[PDB]
């Protein structure tokens, strides 16, 4: 009587049920594992939280409406200020982790919307101004709150484009990306387990990214007749094998 | 090793209904929804492999340097007289395209660099000038003048060559990590300002060209060509195509009141 | 014959002959069978 | 001295041959490899993973609204959406597959067309897709429609139907810049019954539709990309 | 191994009368019908193979090209700034007669190309040019002025070399079917005025030729000569030799109000 | 470096001559050959049937 | 000794050393003997 | 072949402490003076070999 | 005569390849080696030994 | 393989892969051992 459909993930002391799920992606078919020493450099032994920081933080939650464009968040920063994961991240020099993402989002038999759910290696994003104008810092480590695609440029910001994926690509190419859709007709979350993806063994987690989670709406929200006009949608995430090595005097970082 | 033969099917068992919302492409065949015969592939994949699609040398910079009389020029590098480049592979986008197709690359590359002379006013005859190419690492003194004792290059590895004739070599991989970023999401600390996206971790080298001959009467152009081609690939993590243009070496960034990249249809969505 | 002692030296690699396409078209945690339902 | 004799094409550059070279960097100790998940070692392994087709291409600018193909509630007999078959170019020109077919001058192989239906649950349909083989028209009707290779859709619990459209031709191989002789057909899909809103529930809704390659397909003689040009070298 | 001893003949076996009626040619000898003595055939018949009929160098192309100022040249194609060629190997008649003595053949190509200068009028000097041929298949960027992005050649084979050299490479046979047609009496499709016999089943992709250096101050005249000899040959059922001259590449078509080709006699038809 | 000496002839182009050459098209998988009727393998082979002489040249 | 990798890198193929006429010079479906009467 | 992995230590021998005055330099490592975890040099000091230095 | 092709690359210098060449000095015989303490392997092995530091800069 | 006859004719020398820094780093009379006092 297991369906691929319900499911329970237990990390932590956090529990998530999901009765309505279409399976759930393992990037590049990889779970996540910590830092073998045949790949280590750094010769500091690292610290391992567990359970405190390999539980899942739910971010606050957006409000797709028929106009909606898009989110997008950055890891590890959606996660810079929770718990003691986010302290741990600001105090060593350097750190690493793989996810779990789970994204909520119910409606009823009479509605109808798609949202894609990606999971990007290295999103560098692109200036709306052209040329070599850079994104600054701040545009580009929004915290929990995450783009909003269908807010205005800014400056110094990205270019918040739909069809372009924010860097001159196109939006249905997306899916060579592991992904998952949200179908209101058929499933009701998104579920995509990340493995630690990086050209060196452990990186600093302030100055630099190393996914970005794209929640899209593809085929418009569409809510039965005289319903109201919008649903919410909810991003849980938990860190999990995530170590950390080079502790000291806690990181100061722009604004 | 093409197609299996298969017949008349009415089955419980479905294999063209999936959900796509998984993630998944099922693997479907032609014989799982008409009826087949044996084919073979008489085919293996070679031409596709990663090693050999950045395997062939793509121009990938195009520099000019001219022998001239250098009595009373204040700025040798500012007349051409010698000239450097920071190596790159983004700059002439057909092998950038290429490239960025992979997030991460690891390879070797061989190097192959054509020079050929122009003599665009008045001459009695065409000189044979030699050109020195030194591979200038980072740190290393940068020549100031075209005959400093930069050129001396003891520790550098350069090599020399007539005009006209071409010169190769090939260099490991020199990238500071297990592999070159095509792209990342970072800065180079956590500076309110400091530029985004461009990163040491693509760093190739840079190489500074000049001729070794002293002037003739005349004055001859050189432009050098610098060709490169990968060898030993190794690529991770498969990406979107780039559709729209480059504006800049190592962002990302497209340029703005661009046109419509996908192609409009002449007639309805019903239209052949 | 390698002519030369690096191993930058040598020439082009030799075909993977590796292919194996599923991390990318089926990365799913819980298999999926072609014809059994997607979804139970 | 050995007595040697050089051949016609000494000192020739073949920006495709694949030779020997001195190092310049002797004895250069590279950085180990660690372990990155997601290698890739043929354009094959990739072109198999389906993306989007932007079918609705009746746009005027590109928007997220040429991927939905709409559907209208009680229409019968009629036709849903038309298409060529030629895979570097119009729709498919920039999908993946497309895009990759366009690095290569020759494809022959079976493509694979799905279609994921996104309207209300409480709702229903069947529709046909059809593939017509190279040598007659797009189809003008569903009865012309259905003579040539097609599936009956019924949209269900299942959401997406994977249509094969088999390698059907003379000749071993085609083109990827669409030819004539080389041609690969049409594909067309009509409602084979209609689609049917539950009450309270209105409008159009659509379908998205994807294209991925069968592990069948080759390409072979690559060549340069219509697909990207540049007027002056970029700088930094 | 040529002919045997052979005697007088008094017999009802009669070899030497048949019915040419039925399609065959019946194998008689000298020794069918004179008395003849051994002798020994010391011959293989080797040079005769196809291989070696079409396994020499012939000229299939002459084309030119010149490096001048190309400074408010509106159409750098049509001032030969640089030039294509869609490869084929009719166009010169020597070589097109050999091959549709057959009418499928299949072989690998072995083209040479060599490229001379000419100074028609007062220079100092002779320049040193390095010509670039690039092999542009069918759905690829085509140049547009002499020195397009097209020319960076990223994914399609490209070989420089210097004018008054050679320069000599080897491509696959690469027709779309398994042989490539001499003929084709067909269509691309059932059009009412589609051309007819000329085929994509012939096609073998396509050159372009540039020179790289920039313009000196005279102009150079540069003419390039496209030689191809087939290696690993098979043909397939042979047919009867030209008669009339050529009028198209591709078509069988012979000019109007040609002359009789067959000689006639200074004489009756006793004469001899 | 192994010392070698040109002899007279070097960089010319005989027509005639058969030696190996790099491939443009590095890896590239012809089209698998089919059956033909018909092969021809030597001259000698057709100049064995035989065909009509115009005899009559007197025209 | 091939020093290149593909095979139409390689010098001109050796004498078929096949010939066999009967295919053009003697089509016909029942055998015919020299000698013996062409028509019976 | 470059760190041991070693852990806390409160001992009586003390490897920090030295007399430069001798005119030796005492091989201290990471792990004498931090808790260190295993790492491999992967490398081998080809390159500065004194015939590679003198040898260009 | 072996007949041979050249590669791009012909008769460049490249200051860091390593090869042979002729002996100006055919048949010389060098002064035997004595022993002197001393010798020097790697540059690696002399950064080990550790030399004073100017940290106090500031004149 | 040597082409040439003199020994200074052959290509630069291989790697010393000697190493022993303690000449140069240790030279003392008596032993020091790392952890033992340094002055006794």
């Amino acid at each position: 009587g297991y369906s691929d459909r319900v499911q329970q993930i237990t990390l932590g002391n956090s529990t998530i049920t999901t009765q309505e799920a279409a399976n759930a992606v393992v990037c590049y078919a990889e779970w996540p594992e910590y830092l073998p020493d045949v790949d280590a450099s750094d010769v500091n032994k690292t610290s391992k939280p567990d359970t405190s920081v390999c539980r899942f933080y739910t971010l606050d939650s957006k409000t797709w409406t028929t106009g909606s464009k898009g989110w997008c968040w950055k890891l590890p920063d959606a996660l810079k200020d929770m718990g003691v994961f986010g302290q741990n991240m600001f105090f060593h020099s350097l750190g690493r982790s793989g996810y779990t993402v789970h994204v909520q989002c119910n409606a009823t038999k009479f509605h109808s919307g798609c949202l894609l759910v990606v999971v990007i290696p290295e999103h560098q994003l692109a200036s709306h101004e052209g040329g070599n104008v850079s994104v600054k810092y701040t545009f580009t480590h929004p915290g929990e709150r995450g783009i909003d695609l269908s807010s205005a440029n800014e400056v110094g910001g990205p270019v918040k484009d739909v069809l372009y994926n924010m860097n001159g690509t196109l939006l249905g190419n997306l899916l060579i990306f592991p992904h998952q859709f949200i179908n209101l007709r058929t499933n009701n979350t998104a579920t995509i387990v990340i493995p630690y993806i990086n050209s060196v063994p452990i990186d600093s987690m302030t100055r630099h990214n190393n996914v970005s989670l794209m929640v899209i709406p593809i085929a418009p929200l569409t809510v039965p007749t005289g319903a109201t006009p919008s649903l919410p949608i909810t991003v849980t995430i938990a860190p999990m094998c995530t170590e950390f090595s080079g502790i000291r005097s806690k990181s100061i970082v722009p604004q | 090793t093409a197609s299996i033969s298969s017949g008349p099917k009415h089955t419980q068992k479905v294999p063209i209904l999936t959900a796509n919302e998984t993630g998944a492409t099922m693997p479907v065949l032609p014989s799982d929804s008409i009826e087949t015969r044996t084919t073979y592939m008489h085919f293996n994949g070679s031409e596709t492999d990663v090693e050999c699609f950045l395997g062939r040398a793509a121009c990938v910079h195009v520099t000019e340097i001219q022998n001239k009389d250098a009595t009373g020029i204040d700025n040798h590098r500012e007349a051409k007289l010698f000239n450097d480049w920071k190596i790159n592979l983004s700059s002439l986008v057909q092998l950038r395209k290429k490239l960025e197709l992979f997030t991460y690359v690891r390879f070797d590359s061989e190097y192959t660099i054509l020079a050929t002379a122009s003599q665009p006013d008045s001459a009695n005859y065409s000189s044979n000038l030699v050109v020195q190419a030194m591979y200038v690492p980072p740190g290393a003194p940068n020549p100031k003048e075209w005959d400093d004792y930069t050129w001396q290059s003891a520790s550098n590895p350069s090599v020399f060559f007539k005009v006209g004739d071409t010169s190769r070599f090939s260099v490991p991989y020199v990238g500071l990590a297990s592999a070159y970023n095509c792209f990342y999401d970072g800065y180079s600390h956590d500076d309110a300002e400091t530029q985004y996206g461009i990163t040491v971790l693509a760093h190739m080298g840079s190489m500074a060209f000049r001729i070794v001959n002293e002037h003739d009467e005349h004055k001859t152009l050189v432009k050098i060509r610098v060709y490169h081609r990968a060898k030993h690939v190794e690529a991770w993590i498969p990406r979107a195509p780039r559709a729209l243009p480059y504006t800049s070496i190592g962002r990302t960034n497209y340029p703005k009141n661009t046109e419509p990249v996908i192609k409009k249809r002449k007639g309805d969505i019903k239209s052949y | 014959i390698n002519y030369y002692k690096d191993a930058a030296s040598t020439s082009s690699a030799g075909q993977s002959l590796s292919m194996d396409p599923s991390k990318f078209t089926e990365p799913v945690k819980d298999l999926m069978l072609k014809g059994a339902p997607a979804l139970n | 001295g050995l007595p040697t004799t050089t051949l016609p094409g000494s000192g020739q550059f073949l920006t495709t041959d694949d030779r020997q070279s001195p190092s310049a960097l002797p004895n250069y100790e590279p950085t180990p490899r660690i372990h990155i998940p997601g290698k890739v070692h043929n354009l094959l392994e990739i072109i198999q993973v389906d993306t989007l087709i932007p079918m609705n291409n009746t746009h005027t600018k590109d928007e997220v609204n040429s991927y939905l193909i709409p559907l209208n509630a009680n229409r019968q007999n009629e036709q849903v959406f038309g298409t060529n078959l030629f895979i570097g170019d119009g729709v498919f020109k920039t999908t993946l597959l497309g895009e990759i077919v366009q690095y290569y001058t020759h494809w022959s192989g079976s493509l694979r067309f799905s279609l994921m239906y996104t309207g209300p649950a409480l709702s229903s349909a069947k529709l046909i897709l059809a593939y017509t083989p190279p040598g007659a028209r797009g189809p003008q009707d569903r009865r012309e429609a259905m003579l040539g290779t097609h599936v009956v859709w019924d949209i269900g619990l299942q959401s997406t139907i994977v249509m094969t459209i088999p390698w059907t031709s003379g000749v071993q191989f085609r083109y990827t810049d669409p030819d004539t002789y080389t041609s690969a057909g049409f594909l067309s899909c009509w409602y084979q019954t209609s689609l049917i809103l539950p009450p309270e529930t209105t409008g159009q809704v659509y379908l998205l539709s994807f294209i991925s390659a069968c592990p069948d397909f080759k390409l072979r003689l690559m060549k340069d990309t219509q697909t990207i040009s540049q007027t002056v070298a970029l700088t930094e």
